[PDB]
């Protein structure tokens, strides 16, 4: 990735191996968590698509994923080619390049063209549409790996609220709504599945009540 | 923005003089970069030491054959041939730089500096520069060719690379 | 490998032993599979021959590899001296002679021969060249270690379809025979194979169906 | 196929329907015979690459025989280029560039090169050179559909001597070698394998006896 | 169809007869097979879509297939319309307007019109692109007609050599699917179904065995 070079003149440094270690190291330890995304946008800040490509290329099997990943790529530059064709328009005074469908997922564009299109004034951002066209698809991924619905999740007979609420509110990271579905969600489905013994306790507090006051409430 | 390239032309080692070439990388980038890193030399191999093999006067001096040095070799950057990326350019006069190939989606290193205007050759060849500094040069070449193209004394690149 | 300096020029440094031992870990570790080419190409980018060499002779066993690598190695190079012929005689004060296959190689080269070759004007890239050769090499061993044919490929009657789909990705990947076949291939044998009940599931859907749904029809 | 127009003027004139019947018919009854390459040489004269082209491929059935035409004719392609290298380069408004190895049998080459290449002066005879790839593949093809070899034709007890010389004949034909092995293979092969009242018969008249004494001789 | 005269210009000519005659016969006698599309595009060489809409109307019988062309035909035209959109404001004195994806087929266009756009300057020619896509039409016409799958193909234990590579590069010809995909084929199926006896004489050559000395292998 190109990085602010002393003094003010961004020059390309290519991707650190320990980079590429650390991210192959998550995707081998944490499998395909809500919590790689920012992971993933943490690791590739202001990265070529040359560089999302090769840390897209040195994970190691979910080959599946990895080909939804590519074919919503695809599908997101298919889109971008539709919604910014060129219209017959006077010539600009000043020419700069433009990035295709293909010039952004990094496939037929050489490095030194991107490095052009994100250096040049005004840049071609480039490096943020690949990385919410992954961004996308890694949401994809994550919303295919959930193991149960959220409408399934019911706390035991015995199953502290801890544990209940822990997993509860990971499936729902995890599950992919709006905002305001997922109000009404924490407002209608948390209450109503707890177990009946703490269920009281919460009725018992009210229906508007915050998560802490639950939580400590059934607490023990 | 779009590179500029010179040629220092060399007739049997005598110094001749130096023609530049402006790339139309703007609007033919993968032909402009091929001559580009082909003049540099920068991809290990190229048009230094090269010579141009066929030159008819009145119509175009062609060179860029380094690997047989006889029109039926020479390759790109990309491999031995590539695609014709596009027809917008055409054989307007003198000083047009084009791609010679065999046939469509052939192109290789071979190139031609046209000394007319080859208006028959549009849509064939991907025109892809100009001469910018040199065109006198171009055409006092022209005195060492012949009808059918072949030439009396050996014409070089003897240096070539990128000034801007 | 070459660094560049705070003024923009390169020279030679010594390569760190993290890159080697990394390398060696995951040679080790991930033995050859289809993603040990980029993290090579990532590792290596700018070594000069000699750290290639060195790459190379450092992988301790799977020694038939290593030899295959070495055949390929060699025939590159000679069909590089064939198609590039050295010239004989003196040379010129300013340029230094042009390097054979076997000298491409960084055989029978020092390393100062190396980075007066990369750091020449105009640059000779030896490396990239040499590397691409270990790349091609890299792609025949992957080729070898596939472990089963493409063809062979029939979904159990309990094994899921993501397993299913997943060692299909992974041996197709292995296979690399080309684009367009693979492309054929992720159409035709992808929905030929699959279980009576979720094959007719996909049939439903029709050839226009994408892998996503092809996927969560068979899902639950 | 072009023909001379009045007056002296050869123009295009497409192949007829009813010869394409005729080769259609041809190749329904006598199938591969040693008298389909005489018929096609007759019904196919100064035709274009792209009329030979239509003739091959209007044949139905026999397709092992129409791909080892296919690639005899690639052969020779690759063998023409070897022989004959076109240099690349911008040609000449008057005269036509010279034909490549894939331009003879019709693959790249439209209909109007081909007729310029034959009408021009002097004319290029690729009608001719790919006439003899298709002669040789179909000398391949009938030597190939021959059932039994020439050194296994012996006479019956009692079969008459004019099947005998017939059937030798025709199997000699559809071999292939040269005439000069021909001259020895019949004074050594057509007395032997007689029936040895006539092989006595034939013995009487002498070694370097012609074919019609001989007949003569067991006639009846 | 339009035929040129000695002065070199083109008019209109009724179609023929024994050209109806033989098409009917051959797509009733040969039915559906490979070689009726060679056939069909000798016999209606520069034919108005009004002879076309004739030919393809006056097939008896197989009204299925008929009816696959008809459709075929129809997407084909709505892809037309939608390709290219007619341009607004005035018009050229030396140019008039054109047809729509409807009346390339002729179907609400009268037989002078057909006229006027083909011998227009410049020349509009609708009837190789309608003949174009009745080619389409009939290669998915004899898709469907084909009797197996390619990959279904296994040779019998008595089965001989010869028939199976016929009835392989028949159903191999009638699949279609592509060209460097048939090139693939052609390498690992054909080896991959052989006997065992003439299997192991086959893999005796290797790979780079081509096909003539793998036919004359098991031979004899």
């Amino acid at each position: 990735p190109i990085v602010q070079n002393i003094q003010g003149q961004m020059v390309h440094q290519a991707i650190s191996p320990r980079t590429l270690n650390a991210w192959v190291k998550v995707v081998e330890e944490k499998a395909f968590s809500p919590e790689v995304i920012p992971m993933f946008s943490a690791l590739s800040e202001g990265a070529t698509p040359q560089d999302l490509n090769t840390m897209l290329n040195t994970v190691g099997g979910h080959q599946a994923a990895m080909q939804m990943l590519k074919e919503t790529i695809n599908e997101e530059a298919a889109e971008w080619d539709r919604v910014h064709p060129v219209h017959a328009g006077p010539i600009a005074p000043g020419q700069m390049r433009e990035p295709r469908g293909s010039d952004i997922a990094g496939t037929t564009s050489t490095l030194q063209e991107q490095i052009g299109w994100m250096t040049n004034n005004p840049p071609i951002p480039v490096g943020e549409i690949y990385k919410r066209w992954i961004i996308l698809g890694l949401n994809k991924i994550v919303r295919m790996y959930s193991p149960t619905s959220i409408l399934d999740i019911r706390q035991g007979p015995k199953e502290p609220f801890r544990d209940y609420v822990d997993r509860f509110y990971k499936t729902l990271r995890a599950e992919q709504a709006s905002q305001e579905v997922k109000n009404w969600m924490t407002e209608t489905l948390l209450v109503q599945n707890a177990n009946p013994d703490c269920k009281t306790i919460l009725k018992a507090l009210g229906p508007a009540a915050t998560l802490e006051e639950m939580m400590t409430a059934c607490q023990g | 923005v779009n590179p500029t390239v010179f040629f220092d032309i060399a007739v049997d080692g005598e110094p001749l003089g130096r023609v530049s070439f402006e790339l139309f990388a703007d609007k033919v980038p993968k032909t402009a970069e091929n001559f580009r890193a082909l003049s540099t030399g920068e991809k290990g191999f190229g048009y230094k030491g090269s010579c141009f093999h066929r030159i008819i006067p009145g119509f175009m001096c062609q060179g860029g054959d380094f690997t047989r040095h006889n029109g039926t070799g020479g390759k790109s950057i990309y491999g031995e041939k590539f695609e014709d990326e596009n027809f917008i350019l055409k054989h307007t006069g003198p000083g047009i730089l084009s791609m010679a190939n065999a046939g469509p989606n052939t192109n290789g290193s071979q190139f031609f500096i046209c000394t007319a205007k080859t208006e028959w050759l549009d849509g064939k060849h991907v025109v892809f520069g100009k001469v910018k500094e040199g065109m006198n040069i171009v055409e006092a070449m022209e005195r060492f060719g012949s009808r059918n193209g072949k030439t009396s004394k050996k014409i070089t690149i003897a240096d070539c690379g990128q000034l801007e």
